[PDB]
């Protein structure tokens, strides 16, 4: 069943939706880039556990 | 670790419920 | 074998699943496909209960139990002599309860009434499912679910309650016991009110809704009314089943100490009176 | 190395998917 | 996909997306908090601090 | 979806109805009828007027006296600290007399306050039951509500008085406390075997679970058939409509048997009031006839026997 | 912060949210 | 045809009846 | 925001804000109470009493 | 969806709302300034735990 | 399958697929987190970090 | 029973459905290729358990 | 997005945003209280007070 | 929504409300000044705990 | 605020304020009772009894 | 909203209200003055705990 | 405030004030009984019995 919106209403809704989704998408991508440059999310083969790299006196929650 | 390990999935269940709430309400109405 | 007014409503349609093949009545019972599956699950589960009675040599409805597997079994399929029969009967009971509720949905569709009855039954079924699935998932095995024995599941209730020392003090138990007592209290009040209105002393005329309203207004200052009493009753019984869900899903999974200690953990330390 | 590439890709995606730039590809 | 709103209710979709994204932002921040590496609230060191070379992500490193 | 008859979305208000004429109603009906919109969502919005009868007023006064006795005892137990009363609200209780008195009324602080409050509370409950009866009778109603309260009060008197007297000790009576009366539950069940093995306990739980079942099912039935004015059940009893017919046919096609609009209330009334009645029977037999429900059900092949434990605990006292 | 203190603070926060939302929930139709 | 009646004791034979409910 | 009352009920907004701020004042006062530094009811000493220099807030002090 | 309030009713509601909001805001700012001058809310890098600055005999609730 | 929408509601299909894919993304991310090899939040090493040869997937490696 | 949708409306829905399904599908394939190159999802005959390849001092949750 | 109020109730949106932001402000303040670095009420020191150099955030520091 | 009270009714309600609020406010301010002179509500940097200023034999509720 | 009663019920406001101030007077008196310094019911000494100089409130005193 | 009471009715309600409030207030002030003379409500800076002024054998509930 | 009864129900106000004052008299007499100094039922001594000087209330007494 149709929602009832005209083509123009759908177009303006889509303009707002593209703005919202793509603005959120770009801000989130910048945020994920910043968090990744701060600490990359994926560990690599060596891992990133402190117990595997830090000295024995560095406490690790793991 | 800590209590966030299950908090991820409690919030995930809440997110699924919240995303479905307008769907269920629109179906109800 | 059919009510004076029954044939007037015995029409085809209203089936969720079954079409016209299962859309008939055997005696008083409407069948439907969900009636067929409910009878299947019920009779097969009772035959598995009888199988456990045979293998355990326990031909007593009171002493016979289908217990879930051991805790070390986890979620694995158990031997039929080591909890597998309980697993089969758990599937059978879930299927029979769901089929019964869906047959009631079919009957409600056929009668044009709301689905409130299968919904309330589904709340009870939800308790059973969350107790026999949710508690195993929380605690890591089918062995944490209650067994299928008339008396032995009472022993399981006893032991699971005493696992937390004093189960009366459980918050969900306190709320749910209050809700069961309120449900019996309100059923007594409501049956008594309706019978009092329609059965006054001999020689008195049948009273009205105004009479029952002013009765509870004079009695306790508030009358919830004809619609309100049934809404409150459905709410009270449903809410006690949800309280049962919370109780069975929290004792152990979310508090392994005594419920007395649970109450001591927060209530005496509430800063408005902890000084 | 790899993290720098990931950050660069995410930044490029954010720039390209920004409404001002992504909308230029709108066609109706 | 401007024609989607001819068929799918935009208000329902947007409200659902916003509720889902609020609770999912909570979930993802909890995922970060659950991580020793990523919990900014507790501020643990990164293993890269004690590493003499870049761990990489797809880089085929060996012990 | 369809309207579920769960909440009244549109409430209508008429003039505040003082109530149908009863002897003494013009004076004893007190309180300007107030309309709760929140209560109107579920049922009637009107709150009040309440009948200010002799039995009702004195029963409420005795309930207040009992509650204030309990509160004063709790205060004196926590050195008159309301803060410590609220801190220990659930634990605090007016404790029953110890067994060394038997049926003697002891000094106040050795369970005498409990017996004093028991007398006050029992008399107040009897005056409230009389109010139930008289409020029903003044409106030309049956006293079914009074007799449901009588069943509950019979169980209460078994718990508090009759069964402690038959056992011959007041310590068998129910302490006046939130957690204390639950501790009474535990102590009674474990001292006398196990109430899980008490068949009147079984039947009372069957009737309580079935009060929940019938009253869920009946409320759901009435809300489902409210499309056909089934909530006006008095009319459906005197003038059986399609709502009552549909309710009966739903339950006949489900269970093979149904009730009527009046007989479902008979069913629910009896299923409810059976909880305190068979409850009283089982509790009374616990400590008068039955010493252990576990041993008794062992004799009756009622108690399950489980797998013998590997390395059972052996009583060191032989 | 003490667990009782933070739990009471969360309780007061939840109460504040409920009290702020009550006029909202009353008029939510 | 009970296996315990014919097989040697090195063959594990389990009775049909279980001892789970010694009633 | 003077047109906000064209669309949002001011009675609702004001009542909700007053209730929320009542319980939020309760919460914030209790948060001060829970803090030893800020509990005027217990009246603990401030660390600045035993500090030789001004701690600062943004001042980049070092041990 | 519209409260039905007129132009002048909305304006006078806004006058009162601005008065209440900004009076509460200013009184609260003065109150927070007073409580901040009494004991600054935010600890420096040294912190302000009594355990880290007071002598040992000064008991701290941590 | 452009004709599927003559017979199956697209709004129902797409809404159900989005709900189920949100649920399945949660479930799959949980599956990765439950895997030590795949839990990026805890960041365990890969076993290939400690192997002298590529394990392969379909490679018929022998001990 | 049909849905009442015209051939044109069904074609529009199919265009959007193809675009959404295949865009997700391709982004998911890229994501799975990235995660597979990061850590191949399927172990070899040697497995990829740390306890089987890493030294004893390397902690494994298994 | 001024046309959003043609399709989404502004009163619903603004009220829900204020409710969710009160909840989230509480949640974030509790997250700061949970953090020893950020619990202003407990007033714990900053690790920077004892560091000899700037730790940075994105700075590629080595032990 | 509009309460229906006239301007004169609102003005007399406000006169009474001003009287109640400001009389309560002034009486409470005098009460708080009296209690503050009795014992200042807020401690100095030294605190006002007995354990920090009283002798050892002066018991404190901490 | 004299126009507030054109939009806000004065009876509701005054009744609710009196109820909340009863609750708040109780809560504040109990907060004083909780405080040893301020509990007039227990009657503990003031630390100023044993102090030598004025503690102040903003005096910036030192140990 | 409006109670419907005339100005004369409100005035007689108010004269009774003033009589009740102020008579209760004055009797309560006399009662509080009597209880204050009996035992001053507010401790001195020395306090009034028995443990701080009474000898050791004088029992105090603290 | 004789016009308060034009807007505020005097019967409600008087009944509520009498009920609250009954509860408050109970609460305050309870507060006195809780206090050792003020509990006439227990009848403990006043510390002024053993004081050699007037403690005062606002008096700047020093130990
Ligand atoms: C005849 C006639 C009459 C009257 C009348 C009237 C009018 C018209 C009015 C009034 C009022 C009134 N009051 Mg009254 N009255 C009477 C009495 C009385 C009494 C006795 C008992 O006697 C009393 C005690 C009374 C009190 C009162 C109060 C409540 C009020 C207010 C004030 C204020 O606010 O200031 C005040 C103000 C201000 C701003 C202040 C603030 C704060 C806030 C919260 C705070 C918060 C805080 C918190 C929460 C925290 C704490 C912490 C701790 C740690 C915890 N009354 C008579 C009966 N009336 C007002 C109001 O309401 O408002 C709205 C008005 O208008
Ligand atoms: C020592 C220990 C102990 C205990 C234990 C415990 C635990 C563990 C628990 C519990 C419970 C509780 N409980 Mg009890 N108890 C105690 C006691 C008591 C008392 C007194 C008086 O004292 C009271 C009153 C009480 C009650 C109660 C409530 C409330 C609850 C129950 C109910 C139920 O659940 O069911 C629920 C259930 C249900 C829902 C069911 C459903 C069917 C299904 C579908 C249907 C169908 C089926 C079928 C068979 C068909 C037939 C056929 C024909 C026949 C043909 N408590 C002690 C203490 N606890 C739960 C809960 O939590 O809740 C909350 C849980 O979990
Ligand atoms: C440590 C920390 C952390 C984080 C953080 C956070 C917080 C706090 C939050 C967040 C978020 C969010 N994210 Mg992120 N992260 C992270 C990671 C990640 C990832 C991975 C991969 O890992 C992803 C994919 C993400 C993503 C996202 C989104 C989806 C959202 C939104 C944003 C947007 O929209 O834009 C943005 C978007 C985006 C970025 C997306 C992109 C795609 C691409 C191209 C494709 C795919 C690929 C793949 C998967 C590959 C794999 C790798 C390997 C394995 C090597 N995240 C970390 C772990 N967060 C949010 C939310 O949720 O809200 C609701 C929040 O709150
Ligand atoms: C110790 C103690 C204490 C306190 C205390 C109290 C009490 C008791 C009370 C209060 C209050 C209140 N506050 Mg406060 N505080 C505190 C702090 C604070 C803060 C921080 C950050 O720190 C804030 C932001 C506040 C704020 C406030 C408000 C919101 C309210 C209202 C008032 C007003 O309006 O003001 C007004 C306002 C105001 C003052 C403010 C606003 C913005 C500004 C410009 C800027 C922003 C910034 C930020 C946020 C960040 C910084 C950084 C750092 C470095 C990190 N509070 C402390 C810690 N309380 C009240 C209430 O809540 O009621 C409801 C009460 O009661
Ligand atoms: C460690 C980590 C990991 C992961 C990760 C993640 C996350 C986080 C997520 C995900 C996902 C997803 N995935 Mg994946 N993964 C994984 C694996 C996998 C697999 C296997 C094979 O294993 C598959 C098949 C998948 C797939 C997928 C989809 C289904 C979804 C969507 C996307 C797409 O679409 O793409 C796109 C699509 C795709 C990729 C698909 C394709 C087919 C193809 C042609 C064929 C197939 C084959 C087979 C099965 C056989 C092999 C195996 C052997 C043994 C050799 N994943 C790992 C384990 N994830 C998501 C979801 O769920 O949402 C809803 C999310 O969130
Ligand atoms: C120890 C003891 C004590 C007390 C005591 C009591 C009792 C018993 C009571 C009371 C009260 C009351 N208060 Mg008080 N206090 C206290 C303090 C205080 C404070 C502080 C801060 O500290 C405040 C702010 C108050 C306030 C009040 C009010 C609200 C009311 C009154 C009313 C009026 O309005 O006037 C009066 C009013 C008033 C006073 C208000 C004013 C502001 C001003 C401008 C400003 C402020 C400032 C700030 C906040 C900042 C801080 C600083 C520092 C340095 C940090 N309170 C102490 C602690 N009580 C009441 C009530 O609640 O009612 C309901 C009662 O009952
Ligand atoms: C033992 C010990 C004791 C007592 C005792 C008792 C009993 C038994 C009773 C009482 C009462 C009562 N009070 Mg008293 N007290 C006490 C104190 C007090 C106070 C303080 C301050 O502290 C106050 C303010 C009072 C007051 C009162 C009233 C409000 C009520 C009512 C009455 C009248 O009206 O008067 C009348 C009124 C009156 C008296 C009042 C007036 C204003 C004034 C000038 C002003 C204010 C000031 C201030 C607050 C300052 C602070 C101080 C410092 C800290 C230095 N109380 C002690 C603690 N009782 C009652 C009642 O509640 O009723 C309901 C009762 O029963
Ligand atoms: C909050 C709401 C509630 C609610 C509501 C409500 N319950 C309804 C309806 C509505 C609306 C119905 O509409 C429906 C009906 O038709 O009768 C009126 C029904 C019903 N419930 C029944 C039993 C009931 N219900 C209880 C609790 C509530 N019932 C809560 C309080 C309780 C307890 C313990 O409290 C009991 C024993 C049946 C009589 C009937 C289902 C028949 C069936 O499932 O068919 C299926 C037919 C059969 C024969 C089932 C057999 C299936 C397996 C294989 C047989 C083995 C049984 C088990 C494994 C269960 C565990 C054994 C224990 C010893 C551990
Ligand atoms: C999104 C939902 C998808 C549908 C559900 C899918 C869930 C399970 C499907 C599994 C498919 C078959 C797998 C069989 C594997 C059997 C071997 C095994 O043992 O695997 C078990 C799988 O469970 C199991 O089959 C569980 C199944 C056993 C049947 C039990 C029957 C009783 C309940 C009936 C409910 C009917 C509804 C794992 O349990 P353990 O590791 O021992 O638990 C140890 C605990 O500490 C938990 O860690
Ligand atoms: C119904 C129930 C929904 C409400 C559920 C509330 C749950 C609150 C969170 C649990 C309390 C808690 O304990 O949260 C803790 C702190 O939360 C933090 O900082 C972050 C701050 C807590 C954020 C709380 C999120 C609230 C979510 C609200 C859900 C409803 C929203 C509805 C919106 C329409 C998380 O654990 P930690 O000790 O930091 O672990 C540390 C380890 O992980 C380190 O490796
Ligand atoms: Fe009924």
């Amino acid at each position: 069943i149709r929602t009832g919106l005209t083509d123009e209403e759908c177009q303006e809704i889509h303009e707002m939706n593209m703005l919202g989704m793509h603005a959120y998408w770009s801000i989130g991508l910048i945020a994920n880039a910043l968090a990744y440059a701060w600490r990359p999310f994926h560990q690599g083969r060596a891992g990133n556990r402190l117990e595997d790299h830090a000295p024995d006196y560095v406490r690790s929650a793991l | 670790t800590g209590e966030a390990v299950w908090l991820i999935w409690f919030m995930a269940a809440l997110a699924l419920i919240g995303g479905a709430l307008p769907i269920v309400v629109k179906w109800w109405r | 074998a059919m009510l004076d007014f029954e044939r007037k409503y015995r029409v085809r349609g209203g089936t969720l699943l079954g079409g016209d093949l299962f859309d008939f009545w055997v005696g008083p019972f409407y069948v439907g496909f969900f009636g067929v599956t409910a009878i299947f699950c019920a009779v097969f589960g009772f035959l598995m209960i009888g199988l456990k009675a045979a293998i355990s040599e326990t031909w007593s409805i009171f002493q016979l139990v289908l217990a879930p597997p051991n805790l070390e079994n986890g979620f694995a399929l158990a031997p039929l002599d080591e909890g597998g029969l309980w697993q089969i009967v758990t599937a059978c009971a879930i299927g029979a309860f769901v089929s019964w509720a869906l047959r009631e949905v079919e009957i409600s569709r056929k009668l044009g009434i709301g689905y409130h009855i299968p919904f309330a039954f589904g709340v009870a079924i939800s308790f059973f499912v969350l107790a026999q699935l949710g508690r195993p998932l929380l605690l890591g095995g089918w062995g944490h679910a209650f067994p299928y024995g008339i008396i032995a599941h009472l022993d399981w209730v006893n032991n699971v309650g005493y696992q937390n020392l004093h189960y009366h003090y459980h918050w969900a138990h306190m709320l749910g016991c209050s809700l069961f007592f309120a449900t019996s209290f309100a059923l007594a009040l409501h049956g008594g009110l309706i019978l009092s209105v329609t059965n006054p002393k001999k020689g008195e005329v049948v009273k009205t809704a105004e009479h029952e309203n002013t009765f509870f207004r004079d009695f306790v200052g508030y009358s919830i009314g004809s619609l309100g009493i049934h809404r409150l009753g459905l709410a009270l019984a449903l809410s006690t089943s949800i309280s049962c869900i919370f109780g069975i899903l929290t004792t152990g999974p979310f508090w392994s100490r005594g419920w007395p200690e649970w109450w001591y953990t927060w209530w005496p330390q509430i800063p408005i009176w902890n000084w | 190395g790899d993290a720098g590439i990931v950050v660069a890709v995410l930044v490029i995606l954010a720039i390209l998917g920004w409404p001002n730039i992504s909308s230029t590809l709108r066609r109706w | 996909m401007w024609k989607l709103w001819k068929f799918v209710d935009f208000r329902m979709t947007a409200v659902g997306f916003h509720l889902f994204f609020a609770l999912l932002a909570f979930a993802v921040h909890f995922a970060c908090i659950s991580s020793e590496r990523f919990n900014w609230l507790e501020g643990a060191p990164a293993a890269e601090y004690y590493m003499d070379e870049d761990p990489g992500i797809w880089k085929r490193t060996s012990y | 979806a369809e309207y579920q008859n769960v909440f009244t979305r549109v409430q209508v208000r008429g003039p505040a109805e003082q109530g149908l004429e009863v002897p003494g109603g013009s004076w004893n009906r007190v309180g300007r009828p107030r309309f709760s919109y929140l209560l109107g969502k579920i049922g009637d919005a009107q709150v009040g007027p309440i009948y200010l009868g002799a039995t009702g007023v004195v029963a409420s006064l005795g309930f207040l006296i009992f509650c204030l006795m309990v509160g004063f005892n709790w205060l004196a137990a926590v050195d008159w600290s309301v803060r410590e009363v609220f801190r220990q609200f659930w634990w605090l209780a007016v404790e029953v007399p110890p067994p060394e008195y038997g049926l003697r009324i002891p000094p106040f602080n050795d369970g005498g306050w409990f017996l004093w409050g028991l007398a006050i509370c029992s008399l107040s409950l009897l005056m409230w039951w009389a109010r139930t009866y008289i409020r029903a009778r003044a409106l030309g109603l049956g006293t079914h509500v009074a007799w449901a309260f009588a069943a509950a009060l019979w169980f209460y008197f078994i718990i508090t008085i009759i069964r402690p007297v038959a056992i011959g000790s007041w310590d068998e009576s129910l302490p006046i406390g939130m957690f204390a009366h639950l501790d009474w539950l535990v102590a009674i069940s474990e001292r006398y075997g196990n109430f899980y093995y008490n068949p009147f306990h079984m039947l009372s739980i069957a009737f309580c679970f079935g009060s929940a079942l019938l009253f869920a099912a009946h409320g759901a039935t009435i809300l489902a058939t409210g499309r056909y004015n089934s909530e006006r059940e008095i009319e459906q009893i005197t003038d059986r409509g399609t709502g009552s017919e549909r309710a009966a046919l739903f339950w006949r096609w489900t269970m093979g048997f149904n009730a009527t609009m009046e007989s479902i209330h008979r069913w629910g009334y009896w299923m409810a009031i059976l909880v305190p009645l068979v409850a009283s029977i089982g509790l009374f037999l616990s400590g008068t006839v039955i010493e252990s429900w576990y041993e008794w059900g062992l004799k009756h092949n009622l108690v399950p026997i489980y797998e013998e434990l590997s390395d059972p605990a052996r009583n060191p006292a032989a | 912060m003490d667990v009782v203190d933070i739990s009471w603070l969360v309780t007061l926060a939840v109460l504040a949210l409920l009290a702020g939302a009550y006029p909202v929930f009353k008029r939510w139709r | 045809y009970r296996l315990e009646d014919f097989a040697p004791e090195e063959i594990r034979t389990d009775s049909f009846y279980s001892d789970f409910l010694p009633t």
